[PDB]
């Protein structure tokens, strides 16, 4: 069923969350 | 603290359980690889947290607190029931505990690796280094 993927942006760049299936 | 240096640049919500990336670089040769990645879920943050605390020889020491479970169940349930202004609100959401959570289990790791004692521990490298699922292991 549903996932949530998240990056963290780090030093340059902003956080993301993507949602997945 | 330069020579262990330990981030989790992603994370993953499924169902109930919450998949974290462990990114290590280090320059020690008692680690296989300098630069190596495993996935690790909440409960082996646990485990490894608890490992150390029933080690009789580091009584004493102060050893940096466990994360907390991770609580995505209200962004789960707004998700499930679920219009752009309430599906924005809901990546906000889940944003912010990702953020939150991913923090707290890091900074947990960076603490371990930063003690000159705890960051030797045998357990802890296994939990930065075993390219296998740790569940089924213990």
């Amino acid at each position: 069923g549903p996932a949530v993927q998240f990056f963290k942006g780090k030093n340059g760049s902003a956080d993301q969350v993507i949602l997945v299936t | 603290d330069p020579s262990l240096q330990i981030d989790i640049p992603d994370a993953l919500s499924e169902r109930d359980k919450v998949k974290f990336t462990v990114h290590t670089k280090t320059t020690l040769s008692t680690f296989q690889s300098p630069e190596f990645s495993v996935t690790r879920q909440h409960e082996d943050f646990v485990w490894l947290h608890d490992t150390l605390t029933e080690t009789t020889d580091y009584a004493g020491l102060i050893i940096p607190p466990a994360p907390t479970k991770p609580d995505f169940d209200g962004p789960r349930e707004k998700m499930q029931k679920l219009f752009a202004k309430m599906k924005q609100e809901l990546e906000a959401e889940y944003l912010a505990v990702f953020k939150k959570t991913v923090s707290t289990h890091e900074v947990f790791l960076q603490r371990l690796s930063s003690h000159p004692v705890l960051s030797k521990d045998r357990n802890f490298h296994v939990f930065l280094e075993y390219d296998q699922d740790l569940s089924v292991r213990r």
